[PDB]
Order: structure tokens, then C-alpha cells, then sequence
């Protein structure tokens, strides 16, 4: 999940 | 607080997910976008990443649980982002760890008039590795 | 350490 939030902050 | 766009970009992220567009994230389809991308995750772990942001209960992920989740993200991303830069500023000559001189011109610029004495207790309080220096981590721990 | 922690909060 944390993984899918840092691919859509950047 | 996420924007109107960080939410819409969200949104665009959660589509993946949620491959036949009825509003929630299925175990089913969660695991249908990891082995896209040459995972095997099994039953029982894509369960547990279910439950992870199922506020509900309900089985599924619904935007707002995920959004929520996110935003949760953004907050935690965004408070470290401020104590780093608190301490880089703290940390005047950029060697990584706040010492007593640096300590003391900054607790200055926050209207603290401190002596050497007052300034070298701050150090030894936040000091868990006994170097009389305050590093990254020491600071972190002060600011929780 | 307070003070440092109401600062960077204030923030
Ligand atoms: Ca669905
Ligand atoms: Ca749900
Ligand atoms: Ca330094
Ligand atoms: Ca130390």
C-alpha cells in the first residue's frame, strides 16, 4: 500500500 | 488535506484496482494487479492487505477507505518532511549531528536566551548513544 | 525540548 502511495506522490 | 488533483490522481490509481469500475477493491482484484506485475501473493496475505483499510468490515476497499488510508500517507510523509528539515536548520555546518554551539544559536532564535550549562542538559536528555552530540534519530525521538 | 516541540508543531 505504502508502495502504491510513493508511485502516486511522485 | 489532500488538493482537489492529489485526490483525482488517487482516484486514477484506485481504476487499477478496481478493474470492472462498481466502487470497491475485491482480495480477488488485488491480486489479479500484483500478479500483473509478476507477484503471487497468496489467499490469506491478500486477505490481511484487505483488512489493513477495510474501516467497514464489509470484505472490500471503497475510494474513501482508500483515500483515507492515503491521506493517512501523506500526513506521516509530510510531518517527517518537516522535523528533517527542523533538524538540517539545527544542524547549522551540515555534519549530521546538532551540536551544543548549534543548539544554542538556535534555542537563541526562538526567543531562549540559554547559557552552556542549560544547553549541554538539552544534549545530555536527548543523547541515547552517549556521543554528546544530538544525531537525526535522537532529535526524532525528541520531536515524538 | 518542549519548546523546540511547540515550535515545530507551530509549523
Ligand atoms: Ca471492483
Ligand atoms: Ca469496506
Ligand atoms: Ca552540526
Ligand atoms: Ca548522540
Amino acid at each position: 500500500w505504502s508502495k502504491v502511495f510513493q508511485k502516486v506522490a511522485a | 488535506q489532500l488538493t482537489e488533483e492529489q485526490i483525482a490522481e488517487f482516484k486514477e490509481a484506485f481504476s487499477l484496482f478496481d478493474k470492472d469500475g462498481d466502487g470497491t477493491i475485491t482480495t480477488k482484484e488485488l491480486g489479479t494487479v500484483m500478479r500483473s506485475l509478476g507477484q503471487n501473493p497468496t489467499e490469506a496475505e491478500l486477505q490481511d492487505m484487505i483488512n489493513e483499510v477495510d474501516a467497514d468490515g464489509n470484505g472490500t476497499i471503497d475510494f474513501p477507505e482508500f483515500l483515507t488510508m492515503m491521506a493517512r500517507k501523506m500526513k506521516d510523509t509530510d510531518s517527517e518532511e518537516e522535523i528533517r528539515e527542523a533538524f538540517r536548520v539545527f544542524d547549522k555546518d551540515g555534519n549530521g549531528y546538532i551540536s551544543a554551539a548549534e543548539l544554542r544559536h538556535v534555542m537563541t532564535n526562538l526567543g531562549e536566551k540559554l547559557t552552556d550549562e542549560e544547553v549541554d542538559e538539552m544534549i545530555r536528555e536527548a543523547d541515547i548513544d552517549g556521543d554528546g552530540q544530538v544525531n537525526y534519530e535522537e532529535f526524532v525521538q525528541m520531536m515524538t
